[PDB]
């Protein structure tokens, strides 16, 4: 029983988008269907519902007049026409199958993997990659920690590796945070003290959208 | 429109005619929906339960009118048993007060009806066929046989035309007994109640006559139509339109059968009160 | 609109123990003797998964260790015994009145030994200074519990402005948490101060963990 959402991507504010959802593994026309969205770091928010034959259609007040749910039963497809997109509409959009329980209620049992809609005016910008070496005159320890700062890119994602992927243990790559339209990310690598700088450490950042790949070797201050 | 019914002495209930028809129409949709397929038959337990929860909820909204209804019963108690001016005005205000109470609980009644429409339309929407061009009609056939057929026979075994002839006869007799009855002092309170009860009885008669016409019209239409939707298949849309048409026919038929019976009982409860007052005039006071 | 308030916001539990999470509705979610309360489980980067639907109805395929109870406005999800795959987010949802609402969520996390954060401070890279910016980065790695407070101090005075924080989720293999704190100034501002400090407040010590450097030392 599968639900597959398509149509996501970047939309500029005030823009529109159409989302599709392909259903397989069941008789699509035998179920109510819905869209539920999830903003980054937030819980699910129900947006719209369509019954089996579209007799009942519901909307969240936050979406009312701007979004339109529809269905093509013969093609196993659920549609979502989005129209006056604001920054607040940025979310993972889920498609859900609804069961009508004979006690008189609807519940969502099957959900798809989702499709991301990013509502932003930001242009695609390659990130600035910075090598972070430790402070001077530090006390001797058994391990060193090095960093990499990835500033001002759009859109997500970026791919950050250490030594072209050969360094993975002792690695912490922090989730990207929005700083005035652009994303920023950080990563640290901790190795045994005696091995750095003797056995070199390089940060590698790939940003597919801007088709850039950048290397920044960490060198003592 | 509201119909007030007094089936037994001391008992008084009302029916919101459109609500009864509406609630019943959605009951038939729900059943036609689950009986269409052999795999959904076992859902009768769940459907019987939801419909029961809605009727009991609707009854809980009318049971919250019981104070004003019992106040009207006590006024009727005084009117029916004098053994009339202020009593006639007393009756009309308590009646208008009850009608006003039913209007005030409209929002409460409407939601239960709306909850039943949502349930009924949802079950019906879920009606599927193995081949949409060749939909089976076994559901329509089963539903008619088990919920409707026994009611058509019940109506055919009874003689409703005779019932109206026997009701006019009782009305004709009281009109004659009032006129061809020697005038007497102190009988005024009783003569006024008889003339009053007789009017209410003529009003009850007109309603029974109106409902019997619907029962007779619907009994032929149901029997004729059922023959055309029974031992065959339809394209899905035609099957659905055919189920909708039968539910409307059934709901109107059931509603007025239910009301004829209740009004028949109220014509005879009020007839018992005419027999008693005339008995008091002839025996307690002897008015030849 | 029905407001579903979930409690606690986070719950730490050990393997084999009971986890009881609760939900409270603004008004009755009952509809003809049925409490229309759904429960969902959600793991990072995965859609929600249905667990319970009729306040008490366990979905087919959902293991017997999950159970739901309550009515009206008070509902609870019970997981007993807790297993490795049970650490996730849990949301409640009502379908009695539209808009259909979900709770804020309860994160069920694994209990592990307290671990003091390992703090590292990084002055801006020379490359960033030539471009006119100056980000001071502070890494607070492998700590437990989750709760941590980071304060930036410039010449002993606290700086709240220009601070961006990022927090990892509970680690899959070690069950710890990590945090990144970035204080961003312009090169102009940076070259006007000498002492840069990040102070970490965490249950592992009453006194904060301080990491500092003096500009050009």
């Amino acid at each position: 029983v599968k639900l597959v959402e398509s149509g996501g991507g970047v939309v500029q504010p005030g823009g529109s988008r159409k989302l599709s959802c392909a259903a397989s593994g069941f008789t699509f026309s035998d179920y109510g269907m819905a869209w539920v969205r999830q903003a980054p770091g937030k819980g699910p928010e129900w947006v719209t519902f369509i019954s089996n034959m579209a007799y009942s259609i519901y909307y969240a007040d936050t979406v009312t007049g701007r979004f339109t749910i529809s269905r093509e039963n013969a093609k196993n497809t659920l549609h979502l026409e989005m129209s006056s997109l604001r920054s607040e509409d940025t979310a993972m959009y889920y498609c859900t199958r609804a069961i009508f329980d004979y006690a008189g209620y609807w519940y969502f049992d099957v959900w798809g993997a989702g499709t991301t809609v990013t509502v932003s005016s930001a242009k695609t910008t390659a990130p600035s990659v910075y090598p972070l070496a430790p402070v001077c005159g530090d006390t001797t320890g058994s391990s060193v920690t090095l960093g990499c700062l990835v500033k001002g890119y759009f859109p997500e994602p970026v791919t950050l590796t250490w030594n072209s992927g050969s360094l993975s243990s002792g690695v912490h790559t922090f989730p990207a945070v929005l700083q005035s339209d652009l994303y920023t990310l950080s990563s640290s690598v901790t190795v045994t003290s005696s091995t750095w700088p003797s056995q070199s450490i390089t940060c590698n950042v790939a940003h597919p959208a801007s088709s850039t790949k950048v290397d920044k070797k960490i060198e003592p201050r | 429109s509201i119909d007030i019914l007094q089936e037994k002495e001391g008992h008084l209930d009302f029916v919101i005619i459109p609500h009864y028809t509406f609630l019943d129409y959605y009951k038939h949709l729900s059943y036609n929906s689950i009986y269409h397929k052999s795999s959904t038959y076992g859902k009768y337990i769940a459907v019987d339960a939801f419909i029961k929860k809605i009727n009991e909820a609707y009854d809980k909204v009318k049971s919250k009118c019981n104070d004003i209804k019992n106040d009207l019963i006590a006024t009727i108690k005084k009117l029916e048993h004098p053994y009339f001016k202020k009593m006639m005005d007393e009756y009309n205000t308590k009646k208008k007060k009850l009608i006003k109470c039913i209007k005030n609980h409209e929002n409460d009644f409407n939601k239960i009806c709306m909850d039943m429409k949502n349930y009924g339309t949802n079950l019906f929407e879920q009606l599927s066929c193995y081949n949409n061009n060749f939909c089976n009609t076994n559901g329509i056939r089963y539903h008619y046989d088990e919920y409707i057929h026994k009611l058509i026979l019940s109506v055919k075994s009874k003689n409703l035309n005779k019932d109206l002839s026997d009701m006019t006869n009782i009305l004709q007799q009281s009109e004659l007994l009032l006129t061809n009855l020697n005038k007497k002092m102190g009988s005024y309170i009783y003569i006024d109640t008889i003339k009053f009860i007789h009017k209410e009885m003529k009003h009850i008669f007109n309603r029974i006559e109106y409902h019997t016409k619907i029962i007779n019209d619907k009994t032929k239409i149901i029997q004729d139509k059922i023959k055309l939707n029974i031992w065959r298949t339809f394209q899905k849309d035609e099957l659905l339109k055919r189920i909708l048409d039968m539910s409307n026919e059934y709901s109107l038929f059931i509603t007025s059968d239910h009301l004829r019976q209740m009004l028949y009982n109220t014509f005879y409860s009020k007839e018992k009160h005419l027999n008693n007052i005339f008995h008091h005039l002839i025996y307690v006071l002897q008015m030849k | 609109d029905i407001v579903l308030t979930q409690s606690p916001a986070s719950l730490a539990v050990s393997l084999g123990q009971r986890a009881t999470i609760s939900c409270r509705a603004s008004e009755s979610v009952e509809y003809y003797g049925t409490s229309l309360m759904q429960w969902f489980q959600q793991k990072p980067g995965q859609p929600p998964r249905l667990l319970i639907h009729g306040a008490s109805n366990v979905q087919s395929g959902v293991p017997a260790r999950f159970s739901g109870s309550g009515s009206g406005t008070d509902f609870s999800l019970n997981i007993h015994p807790v297993e490795e795959d049970d650490f996730a987010m849990y949301f409640c949802q009502q379908s009695t009145k539209v808009p259909w609402t979900f709770g804020g969520g309860t994160k069920l996390e694994i209990k592990r030994a307290d671990a003091a954060p390992t703090v590292s401070i990084f002055p801006p890279s020379s490359e960033q200074l030539t471009s006119g910016g100056a980000s001071v980065v502070c890494f607070l790695n492998n700590f437990y519990p989750k709760d941590i407070n980071v304060k930036w101090k410039i010449d002993g005075s606290e700086r709240q402005n220009g601070v961006l924080n990022s927090w990892t989720d509970q680690d899959s293999k070690d069950s710890t948490y990590s945090m990144s704190s970035t204080l961003t100034l312009t090169k102009d501002e940076y070259e006007r101060h000498n002492s840069y400090t990040c102070e970490a407040t965490h249950k592992t010590s009453t006194s904060p963990i301080v990491k500092s450097f003096n500009r050009n030392e």
